[PDB]
């Protein structure tokens, strides 16, 4: 007496070459590595030897 | 100068000036002196406001500073706040003009090239002017909020 | 303080070519984990893969003399175009170089060095700093490295360091195979020439077997150049005819036809009973590190 | 295409020529005789300028380009792509060549407005091949490339303000690039 | 608006035209500052010879009123 | 073109005769719109990049009209629609700076329809664009000047459906 | 491509095609064996060539992922992949072509508009498709090497 | 336009594919048939003169268009047939040589019909002259090479009629 | 010999049985679903094969109906999760020189998950020389 | 312009006689420098755009001529001091490409140096921009077609002197 | 509209020439191919009203375009939606009957992409429907039947595309 359960949402899309799911694992895959946080302030620096002169 | 504006599209239509820019220069010469105290409360605190924009231009895009970017390293983030310098300068040069043919000529045109050869991201840049107009508008009055702002906003959308 | 950078550069400045390249050896050690981590891409490093390649192709000796003349700002070809560069592209150069160094395929520190205590000194103060500060105190050392026709001097010239044990095999202690193997780590090829007979049966890695004398002695001078082989173990057997199949597994130190300094390398012996060595077989044990792949 | 005189300004001592050769590139470029469209006269510099021979007759067309008053008749009520049209027939001579003159064109006038389209489509290298640096321009009946003659002919073959439809829109594409 | 005067040699490389041409061969004209690096371009890749080119209208070095 | 003040002046020209009270106050009615429509317009122009960039990433961008098949593929074609939003913007600040819509039928919608069809371009896909226009610029602009941007963007929709 | 080349350059002129032409095209057909097997091999690595491509692109220039930059999630370096792939897709369009038109109908023409509109720094993806260009050499013969690294370099010419 | 290696380049890039087993098969087949297409094309260019000079005499030639007040009058008019006989055969072998016939329709049947009409030209007339260019084309460069020119010039034939 | 499990002696695994029939069977296109997606094939005097339609050209014009014959095979962990058995056995077919008398030395470093992430085909080499 | 074959040409043609032995000699100088002159070309054409920047950046930036007062001073001096480079490096390869100096002579020294005296442009200063120039793409092609590629720079200033 | 053998007549009839070796060749095919085609025809229409049930539900339901706003919310647009797709299924079946997409050109795609243009109706969501309906009627009609009917679905969908 199994029963099918048809549920709210619609059937999902296809996934399309197009669209970056496919490569949304890969990115996981990728893992790249991200950047601290600079410290720095701007208070400190003076400008006017602190930018370049060359 | 708003006077040479108009003299300009006089002399295209090859005509004197009409009442329309008449108004207009008598307009800009009777309230010059806002313009002028604009200019002087620009130029008095452009250091720390020039600095407290760079602030929070590093605190919405910290990776410009980030080690690989193009202000990273003392001496490129020194050349940020030069950068924020000329454009503040700038700014209060068109203020006391009355148009934007300053900005548009000194620093407007032919910016995009210019930070397309030294790396800068342009849109940074238009955050950092951002942020510099909230800055000035911070410090600045209320009713002249709105002359200020108008001429950041050009600057942000031409420099968009 | 505002004048952290300036003065560390001054502090830079006073420190001898040997000093100065030590603490850009061991600043670039620390980097990552104490100094800033390093970008190569924001410089434009596809103008300098030139000097990077001729450094690498040359000699480990003279790498390190053309390194110590770019150090000391001598009058090469190399020093002229690394004093051509820009900021960025040079420290991006050294941070190439260090990799390499990393990975071996150019000559490494003298083994065992330490940093003198003035660089020490200033090496602590580049980690007390930040990272921008930092990363313009290296570039300012950086850049006044390399000769650049004008006023500039050099007080101490930093010459190149002017300057080998058998190896054991675990279960085997065959005299010809050590030879070969203590022979090619000594680079001593014409010893082999005569130690294996006319037959030439050698089999690089990835490849098909040569054959001939002379293939093999091409071989032996075009691709295997300052080899460091550290066999692990082996064992030795009967083949057909009396034949010795020697099945050694060890790690090469050195770059090898794409191999890291630390690669599970085997070789396969078929030494002649009365004779030495008919069939030599060079192959590298894969793992999950393929960096060699050519697909096809 | 044979029943027409072609303004050469030869020489600037003739002075009747000189006008004659004014008058038939205000005709040219604006379509008709500028005398019920202007207070008054605002090219007189110009004519002054070609008459003294300090300029020559491509600057002057230009000049026609560059003015509010070609803006205000064939840039102002017409979207871009009638604009495109228009100008490609008044200086050139000839309908647009194809989708790639069309994007082109459109980029400057959206880049850098009407005075850029203006200036790059006088100073360009067909301009100087076909009208020189002396001939005011005048209508061609080019054969290539394809469509060109039709949209031509239906360009010059209605009168100004005739309709606001585009007789070139845009060409549509064999095919289609992804 | 910084105007140029040039003086240009443009001969003919391939037409024999049978009409009078120093009208456009060796003409001097006036060419804004804006429109000067097309015109040169043109010139050059028509053959011609820049004879001279001066700036008749305009300050140099004028950082800012240009127009 | 026209706008509300031309507008008046040539609907009293036409009967030949002076400012009467209905122009008389439609003009006061334009004139109390005023400073808030010409501070939209500044508004509009400040981030003018910004409402077409996030009405893209809102709307068309990440989906089949961007991607291999629709009409947004290859670069050429982005920038192409990028261009088309820009002067759908440009030409609604003018529209509402002015305050009446001859601005875009007589710069928009006069072949717009059939130069697209030609390129077979979506018009709904434009539509919804223009769409994600409307409120990008409406949570810059407030709620009676993103409304007025509504109406004229609704305009322009409706002459290019 | 690059028969396509010939024949507009031909109709420019209002002439058959030239001997020079026409051999050329000769050539390119005979040869045809060789830049399909190539574009076969990049084809087949491809899903390799784009991970280790992206991966030393972001060990290169981490501030695109990295705080501030264009693509900081996986959701975006997913994207970049996404993109990394589309480029990689036009290089082997133009070695099977033969010319790099195709490559400019595709995704070199507006690209820089799209880049600024979407905060992209361009010069980062040069950089990438320099990363193609590096390992997709590495992982094949060198004179197919040569021949695919035309293509790669117009690429990168064409970003900066 | 659009030849036929890239007519596979885009039919791969419509659903954004790579280049698959039946796109490789389709290059093949192309690169076979260049051999021909290029002897073709070479020929065709070695004699096409004389190839539009005898497809006139045998289908336009001492007929009613050659005769005063036809259109073959007023020998401005026969040169302008024979350099449109020409312009014909040499996009004939641009499309033969390319292997798909966009360019036919892109540089060449784009306009055509109402140029014609307009002109009053005899559509029939020109296409009578086409089919006898492609059999003088045919009769000299062999049997596949005037396969493929009859292919492309009987596509511009249908798009005349 | 085909139809019926290969003797292979210390392998005792699905995959690898299951590459073994379907080599026999020549059927590359359902051999290769064993394969990883990062997964590559070692042909021997040549350097690794990577890509999953690499490794099925390699199948489909160089792995044309040849015949191997596994012998015994050892078994053991490796780095990674990754699992390393090494199988040995004679070919039997033509494939790159020996015909009939070569050793063939297959190394699997299976997935975790079980697909083989890489395969090398390692012809060991009898006596004969002039290969 | 002229290249090496053409000047060859041309110097046999003025005094009306065959190629000689000479000539031909030169010819196959030439003909065996074009493989290098083509790879130098395809890796220039690869980093143009860098080489300015590094050439600028080293000869130019952060110095007197950038700073306000000077003649790089202001993004469109900027802008228009980067398009000049470019162009000097493209002519400088166009120039490699042929082997002839003579597209340097009528396409980029005629009306130049008097432009810049109109323009009171510094000759010294982009003098070492160019030198700039030439060490920049002597570090990428090679020292074999550095030296070439410098002799055209060089021809360049020389000219501009 | 014209079947596989009257294709192959109509065809032979246009050279004016008998039933060469591939006429028989193709009309054998056909003729091969008849027994599968009424087999699955007869399959078809087992179940060509509950097929629709399940392509739609898979594709059109609690979707976009189901509710409000979308363009198959109320009943007419449901029903109209459905009676599509019957239409759909009924001609490709036809067609599979005949072997031959004459009857799809001038039956069901003339005037198909214009008509749903105009109606408004997303015409990429109807692609993926009849993709749906694809694999539905695979699933009953098996394999090779079911690529019969799903070349002529996907040559429905590319003349809707
Ligand atoms: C003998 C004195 C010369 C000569 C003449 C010649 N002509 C033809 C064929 C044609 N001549 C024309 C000419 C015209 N058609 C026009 O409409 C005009 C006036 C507007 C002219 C001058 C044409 C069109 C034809 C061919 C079509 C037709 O005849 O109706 C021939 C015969 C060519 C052939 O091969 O049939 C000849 C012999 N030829 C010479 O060598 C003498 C110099
Ligand atoms: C011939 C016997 C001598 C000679 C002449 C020569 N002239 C040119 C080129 C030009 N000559 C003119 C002159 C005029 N053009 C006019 O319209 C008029 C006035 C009505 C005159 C006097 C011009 C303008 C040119 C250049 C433009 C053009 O070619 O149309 C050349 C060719 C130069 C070249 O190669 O460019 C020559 C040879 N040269 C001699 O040695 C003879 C003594
Ligand atoms: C990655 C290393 C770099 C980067 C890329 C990046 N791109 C996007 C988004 C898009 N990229 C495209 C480009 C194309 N689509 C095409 O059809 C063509 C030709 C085939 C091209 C070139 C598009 C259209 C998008 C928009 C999304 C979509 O594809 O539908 C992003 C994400 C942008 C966002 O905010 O979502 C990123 C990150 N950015 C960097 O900074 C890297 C250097
Ligand atoms: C963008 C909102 C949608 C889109 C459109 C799209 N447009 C084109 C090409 C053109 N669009 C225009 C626009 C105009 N012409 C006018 O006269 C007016 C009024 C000023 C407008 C807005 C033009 C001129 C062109 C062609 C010229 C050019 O390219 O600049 C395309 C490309 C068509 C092609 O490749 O042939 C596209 C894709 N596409 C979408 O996805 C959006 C929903
Ligand atoms: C800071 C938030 C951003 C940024 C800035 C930055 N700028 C430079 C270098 C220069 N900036 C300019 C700009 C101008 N010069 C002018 O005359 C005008 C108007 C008066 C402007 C706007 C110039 C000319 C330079 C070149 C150096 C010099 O002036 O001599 C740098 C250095 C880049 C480098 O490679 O050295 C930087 C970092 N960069 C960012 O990423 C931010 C968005
Ligand atoms: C940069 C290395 C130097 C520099 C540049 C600079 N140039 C101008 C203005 C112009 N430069 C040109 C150049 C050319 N025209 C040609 O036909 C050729 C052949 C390729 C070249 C190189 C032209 C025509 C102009 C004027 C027109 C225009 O600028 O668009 C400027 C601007 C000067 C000013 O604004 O007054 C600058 C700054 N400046 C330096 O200091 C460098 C040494
Ligand atoms: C269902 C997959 C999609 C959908 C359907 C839908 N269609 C209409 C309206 C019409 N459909 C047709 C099509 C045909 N009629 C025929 O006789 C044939 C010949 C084979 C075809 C293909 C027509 C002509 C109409 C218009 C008349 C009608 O009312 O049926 C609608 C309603 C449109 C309306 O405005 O009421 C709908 C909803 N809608 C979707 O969103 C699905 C993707
Ligand atoms: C992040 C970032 C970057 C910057 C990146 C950075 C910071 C790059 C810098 C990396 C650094 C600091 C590299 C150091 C290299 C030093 C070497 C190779 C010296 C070896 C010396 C030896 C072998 C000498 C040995 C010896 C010999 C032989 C003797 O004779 C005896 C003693 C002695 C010890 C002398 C970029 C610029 C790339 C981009 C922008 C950006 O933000």
């Amino acid at each position: 007496w199994q029963n099918e359960v048809r549920r709210f949402i619609p059937q999902e899309k296809k996934l399309t070459a197009g669209n970056p799911m496919n490569f949304l694992g890969m990115a996981r895959s990728i893992n790249p590595a991200a950047n601290t946080i600079p410290k720095v302030s701007a208070q400190n620096i003076n400008i006017e030897a602190s930018v370049p002169r060359r | 100068s708003i006077v040479t504006k108009s003299i300009v599209n006089a002399d295209a239509e090859a005509r004197y000036l009409s009442p329309g820019e008449l108004d207009r220069i008598k307009a800009f010469v009777t309230g010059g002196a806002a313009r002028l105290r604009i200019a002087e409360t620009l130029t008095g605190s452009r250091e720390t406001i020039v600095k407290q924009a760079g602030d929070r231009l590093f605190q919405k895009r910290p990776d410009i500073v980030s080690p690989g970017g193009n202000a990273y390293g003392e001496e490129m983030t020194a050349t940020c706040l030069r950068d924020m310098d000329y454009y503040l300068r700038l700014v209060t040069y068109g203020v006391v003009s009355g148009d934007v043919t300053p900005i548009e000529e000194i620093g407007l045109v032919g910016v995009r090239e210019m930070y397309r050869s030294l790396g800068t991201p342009i849109e940074a840049v238009a955050q950092s002017v951002r942020e510099m107009k909230e800055v000035a508008s911070g410090l600045m009055s209320s009713d002249d909020a709105a002359e200020a702002s108008a001429y950041f906003d050009f600057v942000i959308g031409k420099m968009s | 303080a505002a004048d952290v950078v300036p003065a560390t550069i001054a502090r830079f400045s006073q420190l001898n070519a040997e000093d100065q390249l030590a603490l850009i050896w061991f600043a670039y050690l620390e980097m990552g984990k104490t100094l800033t981590i390093a970008a190569p891409g924001a410089a434009s490093m596809q103008l300098a893969e030139n000097a990077l390649k001729e450094i690498q192709a040359m000699g480990p000796l003279q790498q390190t003399q053309a390194m110590c003349d770019l150090a000391n700002r001598a009058d090469t070809p190399l020093c002229r175009t690394y004093a051509s560069w820009s900021p960025n592209i040079k420290l991006g150069f050294w941070y190439r170089l260090g990799e390499l160094m990393e990975q071996g395929f150019v000559a490494p520190i003298p083994a065992g060095y330490q940093l003198s205590a003035n660089a020490n000194a200033v090496l602590a103060t580049i980690q007390g700093l930040e990272s921008g500060q930092q990363i313009t105190v290296l570039r300012n050392a950086v850049v006044d490295m390399g000769f650049t026709a004008g006023k500039d001097g050099k007080r101490i010239a930093e010459p190149v360091v002017p300057p080998r044990t058998k190896v054991s095999i675990e279960g085997v202690t065959n005299a010809t195979v050590l030879n070969y193997m203590d022979n090619l780590n000594a680079n001593d090829f014409d010893t082999l020439i005569e130690l294996f007979t006319s037959d030439g049966a050698l089999q690089p890695p990835f490849q098909r077997p040569i054959v001939g004398k002379e293939n093999v002695l091409r071989f032996f001078r075009e691709e295997c150049q300052n080899l460091k082989l550290i066999p692990e173990r082996g064992v030795t057997e009967p083949a057909e005819d009396g034949f010795t199949q020697i099945k050694v597994t060890g790690k090469v130190q050195t770059p090898w036809f794409g191999g890291n300094v630390g690669m599970n390398i085997a070789w396969r012996f078929l030494l002649n009973p009365e004779g030495k060595i008919f069939f030599v077989a060079i192959d590298l044990l894969a793992s999950p590190k393929e960096l060699l792949n050519f697909a096809r | 295409r044979q029943q027409t005189k072609v303004f050469k300004l030869v020489s600037t001592y003739d002075k009747v020529a000189v006008k004659n050769a004014i008058r038939a590139a205000y005709r040219q470029v604006f379509e008709r005789d500028l005398e019920p469209y202007i207070i008054n006269s605002e090219f007189t510099a110009l004519e002054s300028k070609l008459s003294n021979n300090e300029i020559n007759v491509k600057e002057f067309i230009e000049g026609l380009g560059t003015s509010e008053l070609y803006m205000k008749e064939f840039y102002a009520p017409y979207p871009n792509t009638k604009v495109i049209e228009m100008g490609t027939k008044h200086f050139l001579g000839r309908a647009p060549l194809n989708q790639k003159e069309i994007q082109q064109y459109n980029q400057i006038l959206a880049s850098q407005g009407l005075k850029a389209f203006i200036g790059a489509m006088v100073n360009g290298m067909e301009y100087l091949q076909t009208f020189g640096e002396d001939t005011v321009p005048y209508r061609r009946f080019p054969t290539l490339p394809a469509a060109n003659f039709p949209n031509t002919e239906r360009l010059y073959n209605k009168l100004t303000k005739q309709d606001k439809e585009l007789v070139v829109p845009s060409f549509t594409p064999v095919v289609k690039v992804g | 608006m910084r105007m140029f005067r040039i003086t240009a040699c443009v001969p003919s490389q391939t037409r024999i035209r049978t009409q009078r041409e120093l009208q456009n061969t060796y003409f001097t004209k006036l060419v804004p500052y804006d429109n000067w690096f097309r015109e040169q371009q043109r010139i050059m890749k028509m053959g011609g010879k820049i004879v001279k080119v001066e700036l008749a209208t305009g300050r140099p070095g004028t950082n800012a009123g240009l127009a | 073109m026209q706008d509300a003040i031309t507008a008046v002046i040539n609907s009293a020209d036409v009967q030949g005769k002076y400012l009467d009270g209905a122009a008389m106050d439609k003009l006061k009615s334009y004139f109390a719109s005023g400073e808030l429509r010409v501070r939209a317009a500044s508004v509009i122009s400040a981030n003018a990049a910004t409402i077409v960039k996030e009405a893209v990433a809102k709307s068309l961008l990440y989906s089949d009209v961007t991607r291999p098949g629709g009409n947004m593929y290859t670069t050429r074609r982005y920038a192409a629609c990028i261009r088309d939003l820009d002067y759908y913007l440009r030409y609604a600040t003018y529209a509402m700076l002015a305050g009446d819509a001859s601005i875009l039928d007589e710069r928009v919608l006069n072949g717009l329809k059939e130069t697209y069809n030609s390129l077979g371009v979506p018009i709904s896909s434009t539509v919804q664009a223009i769409q994600a226009i409307k409120e990008v610029t409406a949570s810059l602009v407030g709620a009676d000047a993103g409304k007025e941007m509504g109406v004229y963007l609704d305009y322009i929709c409706s002459g290019l459906s």
